[PDB]
């Protein structure tokens, strides 16, 4: 399997509107080599994905979210899934990929009462302290503090890349205008204005936030080639017995 | 492909899918700016980016996009397009469509309105054929006023009645009677189903012709009064009454009867004064009979088989002929060059019915455009997705030779390395076709799906020497798996120890049966002893392509390896049918036989939905009970609809769909005990 | 003749009294202290180095660039000080400016303080009193956010970190104090929750209160999530004092002992 083979069919797999659902396993059939996945806990949360894969012959760790199931939000149990197999993948030097369309955390009384904080943050750490080479692909939508969850540039994540329907912003655009424009009384422009000019990766692309805006056909090869260049990524940090994660 | 000549330079295409992408390609070929009409769905379809600009017409549904008058207009003005190209099916031969095109200044690639008025109904174009001298089928003119008309009609025309109806199109509302019990019940029958789908309640009575051969006769015509027969068709194999498999020449017909045809058609064509391409059907029997069955203002969905025994561009003459030139071709300028077959590629599954339409999104798309004498006509690409608003087909594959036998060779090797996933299609029915004895001898008719598979399409049934070719071939793959998984990069910490084996034992189950094979590799070359044979398979073993080709014992065969898992289980596209095998080592099959096997309930006690769509009817309450054949549901999709019958006899115990619904594939509808 | 010395001097009174003397009213109203008086409690007095006192926040979307909508200091303090003599590092954030959103400023002067003490290698409290990300900053709320946790997960295992939630935090200012090893409430004026209950009903479509969704009684005896819950601020500060004095300023230093009778 070329490490540069071309996937046309990607680039039209996200639809237009923002409601529709898609299936990220295809994505992740179609990146990998020979579309071959090991999907580990395939049952249980299903709203994140988690696996092994290679990329050119070497072994890999793919995490994504799924927007088939509860519209990819994550969740306490999501959370404990990647956080752990991501724990798992750095501790053996195995480097992780990572899709993200996620628009936040399940609301519910529920997930407030379960501890949905404690294991948010199992998981943001779990993204945080990983030493491993890291790539992240933005597909549709990374909102609020789920987008610095999902292994964001500045979490010394190595390369992020963004699809030309990638969102990244604060939040939605009605609750944005609704708390920055409380009496305007003008929303009939301030919609057209606030998605014309946030609704898009522009923002995230002037800062820096990511390395370039790709065509989806190109992902693979995007991949590959980087996984050529981090293969020998070293970082130190500062000495300790252990962390305390948020167990 | 004169540039010199002066033509329309905006031509805007009505249509969709295939047959666009061959009129922009045309029009490209000639220098005219193209525009593209499409759906909120068709969006990012092959027609809309190969085509100068795009117009959104309206929404997914055909009624309020491809068939909305309105939207067509506007962005025909907005473009100021100087000619329109309607391609086949939608507003090609709708004769108000023409009319106000004609109104305001727009040129209509294809038939005067008078041209498609005369040959829009069944009935007048029978008496006009008549004043025209070309024989026709034998019946009663006019309608038929009642039950006791139909069945004092039937008493004369044969002891066989075919009953059509005046509107009806694409294979429908047609039915065959026998007795007259039969012809008076279809008669209200036929009618009830006109006066449903056509809205017209008229029909025809006419003859039935027994085992024919359908025969189709192109002509191409101009303002001028010049018209030309561009040959025979051969367009035999057909299911739901809609063909899949044509051929240029005819094998049937000689030069007399041919020529015969040809004037025949053009007589015709002169005498409803056509002035483009069109084309002309006739049924033969066995006598070499022919009789005028339809003619079509239109051009023909297989038309480009027949452009490759002529050399002509059709599209490029028809829109000479709109922008007013004369036939620069005489009677004498058109010959037979060799032999040309064409296939169409459904997005269907052959199994059931001979093709049932499927929905998926195409993760895989490669067309064996390298092999010899091969041309593909497709809208389709890789992402492409099958919508139930429009026609199934993915593809047209066109193979030209010297002769028939060189056609049909490239026609299944283009089959073979003809790459698709991601949906259903026919592909193993098209090449079962090419290959069959009858088929390839020349002894065919409409009724040929219908007798040689009696009992619906199976797939290929292997011979000994082929089982023994896919077996060996299958263990092969499955040790050259197992080989490449033991290659590992240097450690220099912990150093590989490779497991030195000389023969791999394997039990092999196919279908119900299972088979024991010594496999040993030496190099690229796998020795494979099946049941008491040895085979030798040679190939480069490159386990990522979707094609592999191996040369079992000299032969060489193109394979593909749908799936693979690590229990054993592997699927295997092998002469176009996909085969279904499970690997094991001996001591893994051995183990085996202590598995307790795992409960499942089927049990002919589930129905669910045959294919995706939306329920039109129902006619099952739960609890009522039900025999063989009982009508359960039907299903309109992808331009046809149908109807399941219940299976064995039994108490439906609950009725999950409703009318109206949105059902896919394999979801649950009727419990029945 | 210069105004700069008179601009300094003007500069520090505007810092000094925040968002300004009708909000500090308001928030007096609501029970609760200001960032520097609660700064003010928690350290030895007289011990209280503050540093980026002058710093503003450089947004210039949605009229941000105006007069009126700079504050020095930018709804946090911070800076270094001593408790029964041993060093710790703290922030305080400021509810009266901007409702305590975070911004670039704000996860500057942060991320400066995390990073001076784990150079030096002493505790960090963080007193958390902020509304959530500003809107307006954009990404670059994020993007401090996103520092804050990196510079959390960093220090996690090298020094303490406390934090004390006195205030109603919503947003991502709620994973901040999570990554912390002890995290602890103030009861009826401090609450955590990732969404307000506004959207729980738009979403679930059920009735909850604020304190019943993210108040200190739920995550102090059904949640898991804080550890202690104090009566008001003065007892949580004199709590923390005294908890702090239990911990090492270290992983490099043994536990302390003290004297014993
Ligand atoms: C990355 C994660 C994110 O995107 S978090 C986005 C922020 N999410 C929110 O739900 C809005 C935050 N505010 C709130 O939830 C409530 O107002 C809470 C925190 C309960 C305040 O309660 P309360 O004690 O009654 O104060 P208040 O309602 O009178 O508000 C006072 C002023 O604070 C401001 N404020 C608060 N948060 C922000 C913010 N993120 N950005 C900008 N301003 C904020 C409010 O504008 C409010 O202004 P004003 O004085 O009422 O005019
Ligand atoms: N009189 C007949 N005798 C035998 N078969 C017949 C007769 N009339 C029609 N058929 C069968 O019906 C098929 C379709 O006929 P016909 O072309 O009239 O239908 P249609 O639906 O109008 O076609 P199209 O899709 O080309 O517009 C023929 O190919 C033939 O198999
Ligand atoms: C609908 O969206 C696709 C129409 C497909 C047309 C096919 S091919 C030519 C036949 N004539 C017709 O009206 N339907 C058939
Ligand atoms: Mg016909």
């Amino acid at each position: 399997d070329p490490s540069d083979r071309l996937v046309p069919e990607l680039d039209t797999i996200v639809p237009l509107e923002s409601t529709k659902a898609y299936n990220m396993v295809d994505i992740i059939h179609s990146v990998v080599d020979e579309r071959e996945f090991f999907e580990i806990m395939p049952n249980y949360a299903k709203n994140i994905i988690v696996g092994f894969a290679r990329m050119n012959g070497r072994t890999v760790g793919i995490v994504g979210n799924q927007p088939k199931v509860a519209s990819g939000c994550l969740d306490i149990n999501s959370s404990v899934k990647g956080a752990r197999f991501v724990r798992f993948c750095d501790a053996f030097n195995i480097p992780l990929i990572t899709f993200v369309d996620v628009p936040g955390f399940l609301p519910g009384t529920a997930q407030e009462y379960g501890g949905i904080i404690r294991h948010g943050a199992k998981l943001l750490y779990a993204f945080a302290e990983a030493t491993v080479p890291k790539v992240t692909v933005i597909t549709r939508k990374a909102y609020g503090g789920a987008y610095d969850v999902m292994s964001s540039k500045h979490l010394c994540g190595d390369t992020n890349y963004a699809w030309p329907t990638a969102e990244i912003a604060v939040m939605g655009a009605k609750g944005a205008v609704e708390i920055i424009f409380k009496g305007h009384e003008n929303v009939e422009a301030a919609q057209a204005e606030y998605i014309e000019k946030f609704a898009n990766p522009f923002p995230a692309a002037v800062r820096g936030f990511v390395d370039d805006i790709i065509q989806p056909s190109s992902t693979r090869a995007r991949i590959c080639c980087d996984l050529d260049v981090l293969a020998s990524k070293k970082v130190q940090r500062p000495w300790r017995k252990h962390a305390n994660i948020p167990l | 492909y004169d540039p010199n000549e002066k033509t329309f330079d905006k031509i805007l295409v009505a249509n969709r899918g295939e047959i666009a992408c061959r009129v922009i390609r045309t029009c490209k070929k000639m220098g005219i700016k193209t525009v593209a009409i499409h759906s909120d769905v068709d969006a990012s379809s092959v027609h809309v980016k190969m085509a100068d600009e795009a117009v959104c017409v309206g929404p997914a549904p055909t009624s309020k996009s491809y068939l909305n008058m309105d939207a067509i207009m506007e962005a025909i003005k907005k473009t100021r397009a100087q000619a329109v190209h309607p391609g086949y099916g939608f507003l090609s031969e709708n004769k108000e469509f023409a009319r106000c095109l004609a109104a305001e200044d727009v040129v209509f690639i294809g038939p005067d309105t008078h041209a498609i008025q005369a040959m829009g109904d069944k009935i007048e174009s029978k008496l006009l054929a008549k004043k025209a001298e070309v024989n026709t089928i034998p019946g009663f003119d006019g309608v038929v006023k009642d039950a006791e008309e139909a069945v004092r009609i039937a008493r004369e025309i044969g002891y066989p009645v075919m009953i059509k109806a005046s509107a009806g199109g694409g294979g429908k509302g047609m039915r065959i009677a026998w007795d007259d019990e039969e012809t008076r019940d279809g008669f209200r029958l036929s009618s009830q189903e006109a006066a449903s789908s056509f809205g017209d309640d008229r029909l025809l009575i006419e003859k039935f012709i027994d085992n024919p051969r359908h025969i189709e006769i192109q002509v191409l015509g101009d303002k001028h009064g010049n018209a030309l027969w561009l040959n025979e068709r051969e367009c035999s194999i057909q299911r739901r009454n809609q063909k899949v498999v044509e051929e240029a020449p005819s094998i049937f017909l000689d030069a007399e009867t041919r020529r015969a045809m040809g004037e025949q058609a053009v007589a015709l064509a002169r005498a409803v004064k056509y002035s483009s391409a069109g084309t002309v059907e006739f049924l033969v029997d066995s006598k070499k009979n022919f009789y005028f069955l339809e003619m079509n203002t239109r051009l023909q969905v297989e038309h480009p088989v027949t452009e490759c025994i002529t050399g002509l561009d059709l599209v490029q003459e028809m829109i000479r002929v709109a922008k007013g030139y004369p036939l620069r071709h005489k009677q004498a300028d058109i010959r037979i060059n060799g032999w040309a077959v064409e296939c169409r590629v459904y997005a269907e599954d052959p199994y059931k019915s001979f093709g049932l339409p499927s929905i998926g999104r195409l993760s895989q798309y490669q067309e064996p455009l390298h092999l010899p004498g091969v041309r593909v006509d497709s809208g389709i690409q890789p992402g492409s997705d099958i919508s139930i608003y429009y026609d199934p087909m993915i593809s047209k594959l066109i193979t030209y030779g010297s002769d028939r036998t060189e056609a049909l060779k490239r026609m299944a090797d283009a089959l073979d390395n003809y790459v698709i996933r991601g949906v259903t299609h026919n592909i193993a029915l098209l090449r079962e076709v090419i290959i069959n004895s009858r088929f390839v001898k020349g002894d065919i008719s409409t009724k040929f799906l219908s007798d040689v598979y009696p009992d619906g399409f199976k797939g290929h049934m292997l011979t000994k020497s082929e089982k023994n070719q896919l077996l060996a071939i299958a263990s092969s793959l499955f040790v050259a798996f197992q080989l490449r998984a033991q290659h590992f990069q240097e450690n220099s910490r912990m150093p590989v120890i490779k497991p030195d084996i000389a023969n791999w034992e394997l039990s092999v189950k196919l279908h119900d049966k299972v088979h024991t094979v010594v496999a040993s590799n030496n190099g690229s070359v796998f020795s494979v002893e099946v049941d008491g044979s040895k085979l030798n398979v040679t190939s480069t073993w490159n386990l990522a392509s979707p094609l592999l080709s191996v040369s079992v014992d000299g032969t060489q065969r193109t394979v593909q390896c749908l799936s693979r898992e690590a229990g054993g289980n592997m699927s295997i596209q092998f002469l176009g049918t996909v085969y279904k095998v499970n690997i094991l080592t001996r001591l893994a099959a051995e183990l085996n036989k202590f598995m307790l096997e795992k409960v499942t309930e089927d049990t002919s006690s589930v129905l669910r939905s045959p294919m995706p769509g939306v329920v039109v009817a129902v006619s099952v309450k739960p609890g009522d009970a039900v025999a063989e054949g009982q009508e359960i549901c039907v299903i309109e999709a992808m331009k046809m609809q149908n109807s399941m019958t219940a299976g064995k006899t039994g108490t439906v115990k609950s009725v999950h769909c409703q009318a109206g619904d949105t059902v896919g594939e394999g979801d649950l509808l009727v419990e029945l005990e | 003749a210069t105004s700069v010395n008179e601009r300094i001097e003007n500069k520090r009174r505007t810092a000094l009294l925040g968002g300004g003397q009708r909000r500090i009213d308001a928030q007096h109203k609501r029970g609760k202290l200001t960032a520097r008086e609660r700064i003010s409690l928690l350290l030895d007095p007289g011990s209280f180095v503050e540093s980026d006192m002058f710093v503003e926040h450089r947004c210039a979307d949605f009229g941000m660039a105006a007069d009126k909508n700079k504050f020095p200091g930018d709804s946090v303090v911070t800076g270094r000080g001593r408790i029964n003599g041993r060093l710790v590092y703290v922030f305080s954030q400021d509810f009266t400016v901007f409702g305590g959103s975070l911004s670039g400023a704000h996860a500057q002067k942060i991320c400066k303080i995390m990073d001076q003490a784990i150079t030096v290698g002493a505790p960090v409290i963080g007193l958390n009193d902020s509304g959530g990300a500003r809107i307006q900053e954009g990404v670059e709320s994020l993007a401090g956010y996103a520092d804050i946790f990196l510079r959390n997960v960093t220090a996690s295992g090298v020094i303490p970190q406390i934090s004390l939630i006195m205030g109603p935090c919503a947003g991502g200012a709620v994973y901040s104090p999570a990554l912390t090893d002890f995290t602890f409430m103030v009861k009826d004026t401090s609450y955590l929750f990732i969404t307000g209950p506004d959207v729980v009903k738009s979403v679930t479509n059920e009735d909850v209160t604020q304190e019943e969704l993210g108040g200190a009684k739920t995550h102090t005896t059904m949640s898991g999530v804080a550890h202690r819950a104090f009566e008001n601020d003065v007892d949580a500060l004199c709590n923390l004092r005294d908890f702090f004095n239990y911990l090492p300023l270290s992983s490099q230093d043994p536990a302390p002992v003290r004297e014993c009778h």
